[PDB]
Formats: structure tokens, sequence, C-alpha cells
């Protein structure tokens, strides 16, 4: 980990609630889904998820 | 044959029947169909049996490939098994 | 409309058990009378068996819709010798009116 | 036409109330 | 853009009611000085002078509106350009930093959509597009086409315009991916169905636009309203009766909108009639949804006595089919229509070959023979091998 060897060490994203409406809106924006759907209720449902 | 096997029947069912019979579903939902399966555990418990019903039932051929026995022993003949299978 | 799984339900104890009431006995008649296409038998079956059986409202609707249908298939199995026939003879024979009969041979 | 629609409307009124 | 596009279509195709025009004269009014959008105010003051409800004033005296101001106007240059001014200001600031840099190149496409935002809003078609293009093909993204997909479709309302509006639409979908993806298809549907509504072949219309998936609204791509009724009227029109049970009034969508509106008279009155099978019912209802729905629409005006005739066309056959030795005087009398009427717009069917009805006229008695039969086939056969055959001669008189 000393400089010189690796130089830069980068969190990747824990995940947030914010974070899981997003993927998902990004993965049903190629298929057919209902506009009834709420984004914030499907993604407040999920805690404990990765992407 | 074999019964109890509410759970992993219920899933060799919609892996394995259903993108047979029902193509053109997956293609219009526009989300991947499953196209691989991998049976994990010990084999010849029930499992076997599940595998053979569905391939009668459905009215596709059951192909029985050795996987140990391409294990063929140079440049000859296994890899090329492979292509014709 | 598969009336051989009905009788095939029936003709085991397996899968009929111990279980007669008069409600069970309704679906047997209406079975057999779907299949030969008569409204007559329907309706007698129907009458009888009438209070328990239609005294819960969801089979009370599917028997609702089942006359109409069999009304029509009904219809279509008296003219199936073939017409020039009389809309008087039909009308006498199915056991309805003039006026219902026109209106459901047009809908058919 | 917009006109002839109107103008049959009319008509079939006419008639309507004498039905 | 929708509810402006939609609000100017509305205040021209007036001349009934007064809250009608007066409402959309407002809003026009009110939206269009505070948007860059000087050209089609132009257009709409050019195409509503000397009308009637006129909001104009200049010479008019014409007006029944309470609003004296939808000319083209002075005020218009200080609003619009301060708003200009500002916006030009900002964005020449910003391209040129942003392209310096070299900061990612998902920057750059940002930089470059903000021109696109610009561009439609002043109203320019070739500018906007071209501005826009560039993003696509530095495509990395799919956001790239979904800039490109937005674009067509705010210009295409407001021109009114289906051939380079179709052109672009069929390109940048088929394109390098093409996806189930919810607002490029709720876009397509709607924009193919108004395409060809307008050619009259009205069917292939029928096929993507009476379906929907759409249960909630696109804004500015389309009002969930607007489409909704829309694809319940072609409905009606187009399909059959057995299509009409099938799915025109049993699809789980329309159920919930024919709980609170049915001043559609198409999602409720039509299809009733029309499952009902009448003809005494059927013909006042028609002209009040013509009224009512068509004529405020931008897109079923165009196409007016073709949608009443093929109607009362498609009721009067179901009827035909039915019933054989049929008394002309008996219906000509009580199904709520003129005799006159019946006899004159039955024979101006006939000959068209839209109903295989076997009249006389006046001796008040009309059969029936079957709708196909072996001539009918050979005759419309014939018809399209010398269709194809036309095509063949102009292939070999370029090239030859």
């Amino acid at each position: 980990l000393r400089p010189g060897r690796i130089d830069r060490k980068i969190e990747f994203p824990p995940p947030s609630v914010a974070a899981r409406a997003e993927i998902l809106r990004i993965h049903s924006r190629k298929m057919n889904l209902t506009r009834g759907i709420n984004l914030r209720k499907v993604a407040e449902k999920m805690n404990g998820c990765s992407g | 044959d074999v019964g109890g096997l509410d759970m992993q029947k219920q899933e060799i069912r919609e892996a394995v029947e259903l993108p047979l019979v029902q193509a053109d579903l997956y293609e219009q939902i526009g989300i991947d169909p499953p196209r691989g399966v991998l049976l994990y555990g010990p084999p010849g418990t029930g499992k076997t049996m599940l595998v053979k019903a569905v391939a009668n039932s459905t009215k596709a051929a059951f192909i029985r490939v050795n996987g140990s026995e391409f294990v063929h022993k140079y440049l000859g003949e296994g890899p090329r098994m492979v292509r014709d299978v | 409309n598969l009336i051989d799984d009905v009788k095939n339900i029936l003709n085991a104890k397996y899968t009929k058990e111990t279980y007669q009431s008069r409600g069970i006995d309704a679906m047997k008649a209406v079975a057999e009378a779907y299949n030969n296409r008569s409204l007559l038998d329907f309706n007698t079956a129907l009458k009888q068996y009438e209070k328990e059986l239609m005294g819960d409202e969801l089979t009370r609707s599917h028997f609702n819709a089942l006359y109409d249908t069999l009304l029509e298939s009904n219809l279509c199995k008296i003219i199936e010798p073939f017409e020039c026939v009389e809309i008087s003879h039909i009308s006498k024979i199915i056991g309805l009116d003039t006026q219902q009969v026109e209106g459901k041979l047009s809908q058919m | 036409d917009d006109f002839t629609n109107e103008l049959k409307a009319e008509l079939d009124r006419y008639k309507r109330e004498n039905q | 853009n929708y509810e402006v596009s939609e609000k100017a279509f509305l205040l021209t195709q007036s001349k009934v009611s007064i809250e009608q025009r007066k409402e959309a004269a407002e809003f026009v009014l009110a939206k269009i000085k505070e948007e860059e959008m000087a050209p089609y105010y132009k257009y709409l003051c050019e195409e509503y002078l000397v009308n009637n409800g006129q909001s104009d004033l200049e010479h008019d005296e014409k007006s029944d509106s309470l609003n004296e101001w939808i000319k083209f106007d002075q005020e218009l240059y200080n609003e619009l350009c301060k708003k200009n001014e500002s916006k030009i200001k900002e964005l020449n600031e910003k391209i040129q930093k942003l392209e310096e840099d070299d900061e990612g190149e998902l920057e750059q496409a940002q930089a470059w959509i903000n021109l696109g935002e610009y561009y439609a809003q002043i109203g320019d078609k070739d500018n906007a597009e071209k501005t826009l293009g560039k993003s696509l093909s530095k495509a990395i993204s799919t956001g790239a086409k979904i800039d490109v997909m937005l674009t067509i479709a705010r210009l295409g309302f407001f021109y009114n315009d289906q051939l380079y509006v179709k052109e672009k639409l069929e390109a940048v979908n088929s394109m390098i991916e093409k996806g189930g993806d919810w607002e490029r298809r709720n876009r397509y549907k709607t924009y193919y169905g108004i395409h060809c509504l307008a050619v009259r072949n009205f069917k292939e219309a029928a096929k993507l636009l009476v379906d929907s998936l759409a249960t909630f609204t696109s804004i500015e791509l389309t009002s969930y309203e607007s489409i909704a009724t829309y694809a319940s009227v072609t409905g009606l029109f187009t399909l059959e009766r057995t299509d009409l049970k099938s799915k025109v009034i049993d699809s789980p969508e329309l159920l919930s909108l024919i709980s609170t509106t049915a001043a559609l008279q198409s999602i409720s009155s039509l299809t009733i009639s029309l499952y009902a099978s009448d003809y005494a019912s059927y013909f006042p209802y028609l002209l009040e949804t013509y009224a009512n729905v068509l004529i405020p629409c931008k897109y079923l005006n165009r196409h007016a006595d073709f949608f009443v005739r093929e109607m009362r066309r498609k009721v009067y056959a179901q009827l035909l089919e039915s019933y054989k030795t049929l008394s002309l005087k008996s219906m000509a009398s009580a199904f709520g229509v003129s005799v006159a009427f019946l006899d004159n717009d039955l024979g101006k069917f006939i000959p068209n070959k839209q109903l295989n009805c076997v009249i006389d006229r006046v001796n008040g008695i009309v059969e029936t023979n079957r709708p196909d039969n072996k001539n009918a086939q050979y005759h419309l056969l014939v018809k399209q091998g010398d269709g194809l055959l036309t095509k063949l001669q102009k292939y070999g008189a370029a090239v030859r």
C-alpha cells in the first residue's frame, strides 16, 4: 500500500436507498414494466442488497 | 417416480421448459432468457429423473453426453466430438 | 368447456372422497346437460338444487354466465341438421319466447 | 363536410321528434 | 411543450363555446412570450387572422373573446431578448470551458445537449438537430440517443409534420441498440398512430396505438388523457366488434379510465352501442362524439366525414349480415335515422364495394348476399397485380 506500488485507495460506493433506485431505473429502461410503479417504493423495500 | 422435490421441481420447470415452449414472450418483455442451468449436488437421487421427465414431456430429444469421456488423451477425437454433439 | 375431466374427477374416490351434498350433484348434472347441449336439463337441475347451491355468490355468477353460453350452444345444435326452418318452431323447442331467441340467434 | 353532418343531424332530429 | 402546442391548435380550431378560446388564448399568451418561441406565435397569428373568435387586435372587429391580445407584438422583443441574452451568454462561456479542458466524454455531451434545449426553444430545426447529433456520433452511453429522440418529438408537434418526423423517428429508433425502454416506446407508439391515420390505411395505426403500456402521463410527449382517448376512439372506428368485446372494453386500463370520465363517449356510449348492435342509438351518439372529442383533437379533425361514413357503414353492415329479407320501410321509419338520409347514404355506400346490400329504394325492400364471393377476390387480386406491375416499368424507365 506504500506509495509507489499502490498510490491510490478508492472506496467503492456502499449502497444507499437513493443509489439503489437509480440503478434500478437504468435496468428498467430496457424492458416492459408498468409506469404505475414507484422506484422509491422498491428501493426503500430493499436494504442489504447490492447492485 | 420421485416426490417431495417441490422447490427444485418448480425451479427446473421455469428454467428449462418455458424458453423452448415460449421463446417469444422473453424477447417481448425485453429481459434475458435463461440459457444455461447448473444442477449441483449428487446426481442420481431423483435429480436425473426430473431431467429425463421434462425431456420426454416436452417431446425433446434426450442426449446424454459424457463430459468425462471427451477425456481423450490427444488432439484426435475429443475436441471434435464436442462439434458434432 | 372441458366435460371429460368433470367426469374423471367423479369416477375415482381419491378425487371425490366421501363427499356428496346437493351442490356437488348439481355440477355433475350441469356437466351432462352441457355435453348434450340442452338448456332444458340445465334448468331442471338448476331449480331443484338451487338454494344450497347458489347460496354462495361465486358459484351463482358462473351459472349465470354458463346459462347464456349454453343457450347459444343449444340454438346452434338445433339448427345443425340445417336451416330453412321457422323461427316459431325453434322458439317452442328451446323453451323460450320469440324475442330473446331472435336477438341471441343474431349474436351467434 | 362539416356542414353536411349538421344538415343531416337536423334532418334526423326533425324525424326523431315525429318518431 | 405539448400543452402549448395543443392549445394553439385548440385556439385556432374554435368557433364554439366562449371559455375554450378564452382560456386557450391566455395560456398561449403566458407561455409563448416567456419562451423564446417567436416563429409559432407568428404562425398562430397568421393562421388565426380573419377568423371568428379573434383575440388579435390590430384592425379586427370579429372578436368574441374577452382577451384582446394574441397578435404578434413588440413587447415580445424585450421578454424574449433579455432571456436570449442571458441564455446565450451563460452557454457560450460554458461550452468554451468544458471543451478546452477535455474532462470526460460525457461533460462534452452535456455541453451540446444545452444547445439543443436553446435551439428547439427559439424554434430552429436544422441547428437543433445537428448540434445534438454530435452527441450520437460521440456515442459512449445510450443517453446520446435519448436526447436525439426527445428533440424530434418537441419540434414535431409544433410544426405538425409527419414526414421528416417519421424519418428521424425510424432512424433513431432502429439505429444501434433498440430496446423495450419505456418512453422511447410511448413516443414511438403515439407518433406511428398519428401518421398512419394520416395515410388512411388506418389498420396499421390501430395495431400499435390502441395498445398501450403507459398508465400514467409522458407529460410533453403527450398527456395521459390525450393518448388514452385517442386509442379508444381509433379502437372504435377501425376494429371489428369481435375485437371490441375482446380488447376495447375489457382491457384493465380502460376500466380505471371509464371510472371518472365517460364524456369520451367511446369508452362507454359508442362501445356499448356497438356491442348491443343498435342503430337507433348509434347515430345520435356519433355526432355528439364528433363535436366533443374529434374536432378539439389535433389528429382526428383531419379525417372528418371518412371517420363518419365508414362507421355508419360498419353499423349498417353488422345489421345487413344478420338479416336477409329486410324491411327498409320499417328501418327507415324507426331506427333513428330519416328516410331520405337512409336511402341515399346506403346507395352512397354500395358501389364502392362497402356493402353487398341488394336494394330497392322505393319498393321498400332490401335483401342480403354474401360479403365475399369468388368474384370479389378476383377483382381485388387484379387490382394489386397492376399496382405491382406499374412500379417495375418505372424501375426500367430510369435504370436502363
